[PDB]
């Protein structure tokens, strides 16, 4: 599975 | 910014046989922007059935495809794959070399 | 999911209090918001990382390194803390933007009366009429002032006041009925108030 | 040795309309799933056999991780543009990649993640996958609210047991498939230069890893030309390496091939 | 700011509404909750610049939306009784700021869903003069106010002195009685009190005035009955000083 979060840069 | 140009290879699936059915690819990588036009030829004409692999990159974050068509190779019958990118003055083609 | 303990709490003015928040999942950031009734909840405090205490004005929030527990501490209660405390938080492995919230800790925070001379008066209408109220007022703290216990009979729990300038505070009940069967020592009877209470003609 | 990896690309499109959204994802060299915004009915779909009966519950989840992120993505970009001073008239492309690597004992080895801004570094979880690191300077920003906002903290969850979790999900899903070794079907070609010049060419061919080692000998390291290794287009690779070798005396030319399926690392030599 | 529009909302039963949300400047991020009697935030809808993010199991009934100005609209019909809440729009969600997922709500929207719009009630203002009792014993006297008989309690009562909003001495009551305890829409009475110096009170020229806010009906809205249309209205009871 992918990563639920990502960032907000 | 990042302007990195492809590098191309034309080359079959299976060693070309003479009627025997194959896969014709052009295989496009190292390239920045993902922004990419590929085509196959078959003596200078574009094939229109041509399909491609999704898009994804290298650690380096350079793009790589993979354009792929079936075809049924000939000694007749020569093909190519035409590639143009922001880094290209000209399209690049380079020729289907069977022992390559 | 989160859970705020206790549902409710009963402080007396100037007493400390803590409040408790606890997730079923592992959870990565906390925030606490105060909601003064009929407003929108208002944050207090965020916090981070694990361990960390921050503090904001008597207020102070730590984060708990077991990752799934949260307390809110005020240092000394002043009357006006009175409201809900909900706690919020990120759940780990939660995408961008979401956060949980607990149903809330309804704090209640009792007011300190320094002098009670209790009494009960009777107050004319602006109006030439019977329609009037009855007040009870200079009461302490402890008395737990009771419904109306007629049909007809209206009685409001104590509110504080206070003349800032003059620097007092003082406790206050209305009540009032239409009938004539309405007296002021018949007013508060279920209502237990002391022995030494004012009353006048 | 084995590992999850995805690689996702957002691609800012002026004129054309929403940016463009990715997402390749890979059990070792095996491509098994993939999401594109760029089609009208967006979800993360099966590209491997092994996934083709997979569930609901599961591409329900996938398609959404992909859609929150693309939608985060669209405003990085707008973000980004902010940083670098740059207008609205320019495509830009933000690259994110993310990935876990099992030990010989099958226990999380290690764990990266990354972001790319126009191609160049960006943003870096370090190797302990607890702070980030602004590689670029104009990525200060992004650096330190993402360690005040610990931020680490959900990935190495996601990149030491989700992505280990999974791993050995899909694995097993298809270990038919994944773990079974492909060596390379070998053969050595002879083109002619001119009458004085000869070219060897030694052709490693449908090997599975892409991971491959191609040596000529007599050791010669003077001008040996190496191709890139290529996908055949069924799950397999190709390899060729060639050397320009004086006419007659062919034989002198040994070739050294060495990959993973092999129990012993095959040699070779032309035959006329 | 997180500003609401209507700040208050009283409908019947059946009919549709529309809540509107202007979000912080620069706030992306839009959410929906609903605050009942005693049940806390309960979560309906999110959105993220202009789409939806996240859904809390909305009534199917309920409806909503982000524009491309962020601004946000949440339509609830065909209206039902138990629908009577504070409804709280949340922003956040600017990528300005450090700390992006601090949430700020708006004054909520109050929805009153009533059955018959008639049942709807302005308040009856009175204020009760210091008891002469009081003066003696204290040297102090307070002034009590009654809003009494209004349907809902969409009221706010604020007490002015000489001209000018007092709020030393004043005390209102934080929970408005029912009038008819054992009734379903029950009238609702609210007390409050201002308490000056004896000598305050006993001068003529202080003129002192509880003023009842009463939130009602719209202008756009049917009004049948034969009696006065309770629409949004401020109700006043005044008094002057005596010796």
């Amino acid at each position: 599975v992918m990563a639920p979060r990502t960032l907000v840069l | 910014m990042i302007q990195r140009t492809p590098k191309i290879q034309v080359y079959s699936r299976h060693p070309a046989e003479n009627g025997k059915s194959n896969f014709l690819n052009c295989y496009v990588s190292g390239f920045h922007p993902s922004d990419i036009e590929v085509d196959l030829l078959k003596n200078g004409e574009r094939i229109e059935k041509v399909e491609h692999s999704d898009l994804s990159f290298s650690k380096d974050w350079s793009f790589y495809l993979l354009y792929y068509t079936e075809f049924t190779p000939t000694e007749k019958d020569e093909y190519a794959c035409r590639v143009n990118h922001v880094t290209l003055s000209q399209p690049k083609i380079v020729k289907w070399d069977r022992d390559m | 999911q989160l859970n705020q303990s206790p549902q409710s709490m009963f402080i007396q003015e100037g007493e400390d209090v803590s409040m408790n928040c606890t997730s079923s999942s592992i959870f990565n950031t906390w925030l606490w918001y105060k909601q003064d009734p009929g407003e929108g909840p208002v944050l207090l405090i965020a916090l981070y990382k694990a361990g960390e205490l921050t503090s904001n004005g008597r207020l102070t929030a730590q984060f708990g390194i077991t990752r799934k527990d949260s307390f809110l501490n005020i240092s000394a209660s002043i009357p006006s803390d009175v409201g809900i405390y909900f706690c919020a938080g990120q759940p780990l492995g939660g995408s961008n933007y979401k956060l949980t919230f607990g149903k809330g800790t309804l704090l209640t925070v009792n007011p300190n009366i320094q002098n009670p001379d209790p009494a009960v008066y009777q107050l004319r209408d602006s109006k030439s009429s019977d329609k009037s109220v009855c007040l009870f007022t200079d009461f302490d703290s402890q008395t737990n002032v009771s419904q109306s216990k007629d049909s007809d009979v209206y009685i409001t729990d104590k509110c504080v006041l206070d003349m800032r300038s003059m620097d007092f505070k003082s406790n206050s009940a209305v009540a009032w009925s239409n009938k004539s069967d309405f007296a002021c020592a018949n007013a508060f009877n279920n209502s237990i108030i002391p022995e030494d209470t004012f009353f006048p003609s | 040795s084995h590992s999850l990896k995805y690689f996702h690309t957002s691609v800012s499109r002026p004129g054309r309309g929403e940016p463009r959204f990715i997402s390749v994802g890979y059990v070792d060299d095996t491509q098994f799933v993939r999401f594109d915004n760029d089609a009208a009915s967006p979800r993360m779909v099966p590209r491997a056999p092994w996934m083709e009966q997979e569930g609901s519950e599961y591409w329900d989840r996938e398609t959404r991780s992909a859609r929150d992120t693309a939608q985060i993505f669209r405003v990085n970009l707008r973000t980004l543009r902010g940083y670098y001073n740059q207008s609205e008239a320019g495509s830009h492309t933000l690259q994110w990649m993310h990935g876990c690597e099992l030990g010989p004992d099958r226990r999380f080895l290690r764990g990266y993640e990354q972001f790319a801004y126009d191609g160049k570094d960006y943003l870096t979880l370090n190797e302990d996958l607890r702070s980030w690191t602004a590689v670029d300077t104009a990525a200060q920003i992004s650096e330190q609210k993402s360690n005040d906002a610990s931020e680490a903290e959900h990935q190495r969850a996601y990149l030491e047991d989700t992505c280990v979790e999974w791993l050995h999900k899909y694995l097993e899903k298809g270990k038919e498939t994944l773990l079974h070794l492909e060596p390379p079907k070998t053969h050595v070609t002879h083109h002619p230069i001119s009458d004085h010049e000869a070219t060897l060419r030694c052709w490693a061919l449908g090997f599975y890893p892409a991971e491959i080692t191609l040596t000529w000998q007599q050791g010669h390291t003077q001008d040996t030309e190496l191709v890139e290794t290529r996908p055949a287009g069924d799950g397999t690779f190709q390899k060729w390496a060639a050397v320009v070798v004086p006419s007659g005396e062919e034989q002198r030319y040994t070739c050294h091939v060495q990959h993973e399926g092999l129990p012993e690392p095959v040699t070779l030599r032309w035959k006329p | 700011g997180v500003t609401q529009t209507p700040k208050h909302l009283i409908t019947a039963t059946g009919q549709r509404v529309t809540l509107r949300c202007s979000p912080r400047s620069g706030d992306l991020s839009v959410y929906w909750y609903q605050q009942s009697l005693d049940q806390g935030l309960q979560f309906l809808i999110q959105y993220y610049n202009g789409e939806e993010r996240a859904k809390g199991n909305i009534l199917e009934r309920f409806s909503a939306q982000q524009f491309p100005d962020l601004h946000s609209e949440l339509n609830l019909s065909s209206l039902e009784l138990g629908d009577s809440a504070l409804y709280f729009c949340a922003s956040s969600a600017n990528p300005g700021d450090s700390s992006n997922e601090k949430l700020f709500f708006g004054s909520g929207t109050q929805l009153s869903v009533l059955e018959d719009l008639n049942k709807v009630f302005p308040p009856e203002v009175a204020v009760f003069e210091p008891s002469e009792a009081e003066i003696s014993h204290t040297q102090k006297a307070t002034l009590v106010c009654l809003a009494t008989g209004f349907y809902p309690d969409h009221v706010e009562l604020s007490w002015w002195v000489n001209g000018k909003e007092v709020h030393s001495g004043v005390c209102t009551d934080p929970q408005p009685l029912k009038e008819q305890p054992a009734l379903n829409d029950s009238r609702y009475a609210l007390s409050s009190r201002l308490r000056v110096s004896a000598t305050f009170w006993q001068n003529p020229r202080n003129h002192f005035r509880c003023q009842v806010q009463f939130y009602g009906l719209s202008e756009n809205d049917e009004w049948t009955q034969d009696r006065a249309k309770p629409v949004t209205q401020i109700v006043s009871a005044e008094a002057w000083g005596r010796a």
